[PDB]
């Protein structure tokens, strides 16, 4: 204990057969700031071990904050990171977190910002198990206040393929909706079954002027055992215009069952000269 | 004012901004607002 | 179709007057207040 | 689409009714039913 500051030091050592504890403190001052290091470290076997490096630094209008661990056992493993550099009137938040065992690894990544009082925000997660991965994509230019919002997840297997791809801005007056997912389902447990997927949705919201388009394509076949080929297809389009100078919507429902189909054709309109929608059921119905 | 000030020339005044703004909301640019904005903080910035 | 009442007409010859008394009414302020100018004021401020 | 509104008059806005009519047709070699109802306001005079 000094004037300038006071130091401190531990360093506990411990050793026998295996198992070897090697554990030491970094504890000054000098002035205004603090330079600690405690670098734990706990040799258990060698693939059987732990690690953990506590780093901390403190300065005036800053901060180094270091953490990292490690992890194993045999065949598995499991390691992370950390950056925590937090400054005034800014954020800057990193690091990485990873988990793997022999054939399946799994990996993240993330980083977190703030500047000019907008944050920032951006994850990965890649997941590889048994062949089968899954791409979720998130993207970045997220802070909440008139931001962005951006999903993208993919997902690709031997039996099916899914995506879907979402764009949107929740912006104070204006507003849109980009949907747009993807998929197509290969089944052949008792029969063939094409889980095929079509989709796509929009939207624009704005004052007195609100609209959206959806349209669904959705046709799958089931070839059974014993001549069983069904095909089911299902196809309806949304739309309608919803403005008060005008008021209208249009929907077809287009389906069919094998040799059975129906189809109607829905309209609405709302007009300051006149009103009435309009019916037209048109049946396909086999046997007796 | 008050001479020019009538029930239905008030009304059309009324009629005449309200359908104004609606317009300006509807072809309201995000960029556009972003600039201006970035325009009038210099402009607070540089006369501060 | 233009539905109109009598209670239209009603409100908007009373309004008419209102306002042709209120513009009396201020023009009559006006006219005080530009018949003591502001030298007058100033001279009795400077006496008191 | 663009938005529009009617003027707003000191007087009341209001549209008279044109005609109703109610088409239905039924189209199988089963039976066949065209059907319809139509309605209407007397719009000769306004006083009738």
């Amino acid at each position: 204990v000094s004037q300038e500051g006071l130091k401190l030091s531990n360093d506990m050592m411990g050793s026998y057969a295996e198992m070897k504890f090697d554990h030491t403190n970094s504890l000054n001052i000098a002035g205004l700031s603090l330079d600690f290091s405690s670098k734990l470290d706990n040799i258990y076997s060698s693939d059987k071990f732990y690690k953990q490096t506590v780093n901390l630094q403190l300065q005036p209008y800053s901060l180094v904050t270091t953490l990292n661990s490690d992890l194993k056992y045999n065949a598995l493993d499991l390691t992370n990171n950390g950056k925590l550099r937090l400054e005034p009137l800014k954020l800057h938040v990193a690091g990485n977190l990873k988990g793997a065992y022999q054939n399946n690894e799994i990996k993240h990544i993330y980083a977190i910002s703030s500047a000019a009082l907008s944050a920032s925000y951006k994850a990965d997660t890649v997941a590889k198990v048994q062949g089968v991965e899954f791409s979720h994509r998130l993207n970045t230019d997220i802070a909440g206040l008139a931001s962005a919002i951006d999903m993208s997840t993919n997902y690709n297997s031997d039996s099916l393929h899914f995506s879907n791809v979402f764009r949107s801005v929740m912006a104070p007056f204006t507003m849109t909706i980009d949907a747009h997912t993807n998929g197509n389902g290969k089944l052949a447990l008792w029969g063939e079954h094409t889980g095929q997927l079509y989709s796509k949705f929009l939207l624009k919201a704005e004052p007195l002027a609100f609209t959206f388009s959806h349209d669904y394509k959705g046709s799958t076949s089931h070839h059974l055992v014993s001549r069983k080929s069904i095909s089911a297809a299902l196809e309806h389009k949304v739309s309608a215009l919803l403005t008060p100078a005008e008021q209208t919507g249009t929907w077809k429902l287009k389906t069919q069952f094998n040799n059975n189909e129906y189809s109607q054709d829905l309209d609405a309109y709302n007009t300051k000269d006149k009103i009435g929608v309009e019916l037209t059921g048109r049946t396909l119905a086999d046997l007796t | 004012k008050l001479n020019e000030l009538s029930f239905k020339t008030f009304i059309e005044d009324v009629n005449k901004f309200l359908d104004m703004l609606i317009k300006k909301l509807k072809s309201f640019d995000y960029h556009q607002f972003v600039d201006e904005t970035n325009d009038k903080i210099r402009e607070v910035t540089q006369r501060l | 179709h233009s539905i109109n009442l009598p209670f239209f007409e009603t409100l908007q010859e009373y309004f008419e007057r209102n306002r042709q008394t209120i513009i009396v009414v201020l023009e009559n302020v006006q006219r005080n207040l530009k018949h003591i100018n502001i030298d007058q004021f100033v001279r009795k401020y400077r006496a008191a | 689409p663009e938005f529009q509104l009617p003027h707003i008059s000191h007087t009341i806005e209001v549209p008279t009714f044109g005609k109703l009519y109610s088409i239905l047709k039924i189209q199988s070699p089963l039976f066949t039913l065209d059907a319809n109802a139509d309605i209407g306001n007397g719009t000769t005079s306004a006083n009738e």
